[PDB]
């Protein structure tokens, strides 16, 4: 009231509550923007991971794809033959 | 006991599925857990949950798990709770019910709000044998409580969890991650929670006020006995002087299983809010590096 | 509905039911529950059910198949039947005759085509339906009208699968259930790898790599503009007093618990 | 009684000071109120007794019941005029005395069939005039006790009731919520009421469709967006009592969930009720709920409400929402 002035925002200590109306919406005040600022680095950089299309890490993806899909066909019928022996292990443990 | 608990991937995603559809405001919702225990490791591969209201429901599904050649041996039971408070007499009564059938049995208490703000909270704890000891003899009595000693560090021991899968899930993890919408993982580093911290401390404050209630009456039980011991020793000196010249109820204490139950419940506040403490303080101190070049 | 919305709780439940099988048969018939907005077919939970495998004959146990719909009906009433999955990208004479069973119960049954592996491909999942009409003498020509299956994630599902995602960067598919501040420090390592891609291209897009400049140019300027500006004197009143708040609850919880413990050293006498 | 009121009335004209000044110092009483206690009030105690005996003797029959059901609505007409306040509680207790004895005594040859819809429809005529007259006597808990007894009859009869009873039943519970300071639950009956009053008369008008559909938005835009008080719940050591005591208040209305304002404005643009609206109030969802125009909402949304303050005589039924939208405008 000394210069009759209202001030919106301008208080950077404020921990925001859960039960506010999120109504008609703009960029918020900075007490909602100095908090949740590590997210904006975390969100847009992984969106920026697309826009390069970087060619070296793509080959580490597909070799990790090819080794993983062939790890199934190499390790197939070795878990299912032990789970059948684990299936018999139930019928001796439950009778125990 | 059990030194290790280990999961297959099917138990956790159906544990989310009873939170994701079924109860949303705050519901205790609960299940069974499943698996065989190969030596020194409790292997979990399955669950099926229970709606909000029994053994006939539990046992009928056991034939169903046998119909498809899937493992059908009940190990333990899980339950969803609020922020830090799962410790009740009712789950511990429903845990020693399952500690009695099989010698190894578990709670994995799934807290859906601590996951949504941060780290994964499933609390895979097991019963200590000395708390198995006091209920088998069924003496909830303070005189055997000190011989069969229970102090609050072995009140719920914790079994560490290691994630296990087949490699076709790793195919399907590699299959899904490429073909998907880009879901950014940002929700860990959130850096505003004071009502997640607030209701953590406010649910703590009523139990310490419950603990304040317990030791204020513990004065009065001593104020009951300190009068009555001297009054009966006044009645000792009253009645022993009487027969030379010629020639009652003691109170119970507050029943001391609730006084151990409150300290172990306040033990749940103490581990989590101080793990909550540097959790936010780490993202505060990485944000010291975020403002650090900006003049 | 033209687009199916699956949820990834179905797919590992296919695979863990694919690995525990009767020996030699190919497929597991079983039905699914979910909801509809008539452009978005959501399917939410799954089971396995056996069948008998024979020549031109797959014998589905219509008393068992009605049972698991009723058994999950006790879990929730609010889930209608939208369809069944069948494994393989191959369709034998078995798979048509099963699809016409669930149309007497009559949804339009919303079918899914799941692989074990395409041999030079990948897991290739497609969303099928059956609907046709008849010419009376020989009405036996029929094909599958396919639609798109796309998964959907919720916030506790998408924070929950990220630790189930970390099975893949591990030798024997194990991570022991993780700590908080190593996961805070891993989030800095999540930053440190993701910083590396834009900066390595930054010395590329400075010097010559300027052909598609503007699409990465519009995004790197907005990342630096979406973060707001204070002079750091404003920050330490926010930061270090919150540090004086978080250090306060570290003392005060240990103020309490040492008096929980010294009460416990008093009552255990 | 009507003769004895007048003979006490002209006694006031018959009569018109130290004996009046002392009695004003203990209890304020008119000279009409003194003479009514001598002459009239012994008769109305008999007149109240003459209804109340004849209820309890004619109860629980099946073939006299038009006389029983009309003798309750005759008696409510009485206590409206002669202002028996404690005797309205005396009628409520014997009313439920009939309610328990219907449930046990089904065995008689004249015992009453409570899944038969006509006799239960007169029970809905019996209980609704209690709600109609407790409005007129300011027994606000007993008008709330009227709606408690009505919802039991929905679970006493097996078939759901007739449409024309439930039309005015949802009318009255909506009004009593507004007078009790609720505007959350005022809309929740009216959002239930738009769902109800489509299928009693489907082909009625578009103007009566204009009459019904305009009010529910003005029931929803006269919801105050700032929530209920939990400082008074914090100071008085009752916490969490407001997520209690509304699941009573929702599940005594017929719905089961607590209403909220994001969840309530969504479910009228869901049905396209704004196709069926006055076109002056069509654009209220645009301005107040969707669009960011922070200089523009002062002149624009009040321009809608100055159409409301044009006609309190042609359309008087929106005029209770005239201050309550303005509370939304400042925030």
């Amino acid at each position: 009231h000394t210069s009759r002035t209202l001030s919106f925002g301008s208080d950077l200590n404020y921990a925001t509550r859960e039960d506010a109306p999120i109504g008609p919406h703009l960029q918020s005040m900075p007490s909602e923007q100095i908090r949740n600022q590590l997210t904006a680095m975390s969100s847009v950089l992984a969106k920026a991971l697309e826009v390069i299309k970087p060619a070296h890490i793509l080959q580490e993806k597909e070799e990790q794809h090819q080794l993983a899909v062939t790890a199934y066909l190499k390790n197939s019928r070795k878990e299912h033959q032990r789970i059948l022996a684990r299936r018999q292990t139930i019928e001796e443990r439950k009778e125990r | 006991a059990v030194k290790q608990v280990q999961i297959d991937g099917l138990v956790v995603l159906k544990i989310i599925k009873h939170y994701q559809e079924e109860g949303q405001g705050t519901e205790v919702v609960q299940g069974v857990l499943l698996g065989l225990v190969v030596e020194d490791r409790l292997e979990i591969t399955n669950c099926f949950p229970f709606p909000q209201h029994e053994v006939q429901y539990q046992m009928e599904m056991m034939r169903s798990l046998r119909h498809v050649n899937i493992d059908h041996l009940h190990v333990g039971w899980y339950q969803s709770t609020y922020y830090g408070s799962f410790v009740t007499r009712a789950l511990l009564d429903s845990q020693f019910s399952y500690q009695h059938a099989i010698e190894e049995s578990v709670v994995l208490i799934y807290d859906p709000i601590k996951t949504a703000q941060g780290s994964l909270s499933l609390k895979a704890y097991r019963l200590t044998p000395k708390l198995m000891e006091v209920c088998k003899e069924k003496d909830f009595s303070p005189e055997a409580l000190k011989k069969a000693n229970i102090t609050f560090e072995y009140m719920f021991e914790e079994v560490p969890i290691v994630i296990k899968n087949s490699h076709l899930i790793n195919v399907l993890m590699w299959e899904l991650e490429k073909k998907s919408a880009v879901a950014d993982k940002h929700e860990l580093l959130s850096l505003a929670s004071s009502n997640h911290l607030g209701k953590n401390l406010q649910l703590l404050m009523d139990r310490v006020d419950e603990m304040s209630q317990d030791i204020v009456k513990y004065n009065t039980y001593m104020r009951n006995t300190s009068k009555q011991q001297q009054q009966k020793h006044q009645y000792q000196q009253r009645r022993q002087q009487e027969n030379m010249q010629r020639q009652f109820k003691p109170p119970q204490p507050p029943a001391r299983m609730d006084s151990l139950l409150i300290a172990g419940q306040i033990n749940t506040y103490c581990q989590n809010i101080k793990e909550f403490t540097a959790q936010n303080l780490g993202k505060l101190f990485m944000a010291q590096a975020l403002q650090e070049y900006n003049n | 509905g033209r687009v199916v919305r699956l949820h990834p709780v179905i797919l590992a439940s296919i695979v863990d039911s694919y690995e525990r099988r009767n020996e030699g048969a190919a497929r597991v018939i079983g039905t699914l529950l979910g909801t509809v907005d008539k452009h978005s077919v959501e399917v939410t939970n799954c089971f396995s059910v056996p069948h008998n495998e024979s020549e031109d004959e797959v014998a589905v146990d219509m008393e068992f198949a009605k049972n698991m719909y009723e058994l999950h009906k006790k879990v929730s009433p609010n889930e209608l039947i939208l369809g069944w999955y069948a494994t393989g990208h191959d369709i034998t004479e078995h798979s048509v005759l099963i699809h016409e069973y669930y149309s007497r119960e009559a949804p339009n049954p919303i079918h899914l085509t799941v692989d074990t592996s395409l041999q030079n491909g990948r897991m290739s999942i497609k969303a099928y339906v059956s609907t046709l009409m008849g010419v009376p003498g020989r009405t036996m020509g029929v094909m599958f009208t396919p639609l798109t299956v796309k998964y959907a994630y919720y916030d506790t599902e998408r924070i929950g699968v990220d630790l189930i995602m970390k099975t893949c960067f591990s030798p024997n598919r194990v991570i022991g259930l993780s700590s908080d501040l190593q996961q805070v420090g891993g989030a800095s390592a999540r930053i440190q790898d993701a910083l590396s891609t834009v900066l390595q291209y930054a010395e590329d897009v400075l010097s010559g790599k300027v052909s598609a400049d503007n699409t990465v140019g519009r995004f790197l300027m907005s990342l630096v503009n979406q973060v707001p500006k204070i002079v750091p004197d404003d920050f330490e009143t926010m930061l270090n007093s919150n540090i004086n708040d978080l250090l306060m609850v570290t003392y005060l919880a240990n103020l309490t618990q040492s008096q929980i413990a010294l009460n416990e050293k008093l009552v255990n006498l | 009684t009507e003769a004895a009121k007048e003979e006490s009335q002209q006694m006031v004209l018959d009569i018109e000071t130290p004996e009046s000044v002392l009695l004003s110092a203990v209890s304020g009483e008119d000279t009409q109120d003194r003479t009514d206690r001598l002459l009239l009030t012994p008769w109305v105690k008999f007149l109240w007794e003459s209804y109340r005996q004849c209820l309890d003797l004619l109860r629980n029959n099946s073939r006299v019941e038009r006389l029983y059901h009309d003798i309750a609505q005759q008696a409510f007409k009485f206590c409206l005029q002669y202002t028996r306040k404690a005797e309205f509680r005396k009628l409520c207790d014997n009313l439920r005395m009939h309610l328990s004895q219907i449930q046990r005594h089904h065995n008689q040859s004249t015992a009453i069939n409570l899944n038969n819809p006509e006799s239960q429809s007169m029970h809905l005529e019996t209980r609704l005039v209690q709600l109609d007259s407790a409005i007129s006597m300011e027994l606000w808990q007993e008008a709330f006790k009227a709606v408690e007894d009505i919802h039991g009859l929905f679970s006493l009869s097996k078939k759901p009731p007739k449409p024309q009873l439930m039309a005015n039943y949802y009318n009255k519970v909506s009004t009593v919520f507004w007078k009790s300071g609720n505007a959350l639950f005022h809309a929740s009956t009216l959002h239930r009421l738009y769902h109800l009053s489509r299928e009693m008369r489907k082909n009625l008008t578009q103007d009566e469709m204009q009459r019904m559909s305009t009010r529910v938005l003005l029931a929803t835009l006269s919801i105050p967006i700032t929530p209920e008080r939990t400082d008074i719940a914090r100071l008085l050591d009752m916490d969490g009592i407001i997520v209690e005591k509304q699941r009573r208040l929702a599940t005594l209305l017929g719905l089961q969930a607590p209403p909220t304002r994001i969840g309530l404005i969504n479910d009228m643009v869901r049905f396209n009720v704004l196709q069926y609206v006055v076109p002056e109030v069509k654009d209220l969802y645009n301005w107040l709920e969707v669009e960011f125009n922070p200089l523009k909402l002062c002149e624009r949304v009040t321009k809608v409400l100055n159409w409301v303050r044009e006609q309190p005589e042609k359309e008087p039924e929106l005029q209770q929402y005239v201050p309550q939208l303005q509370n939304n405008t400042i925030l």
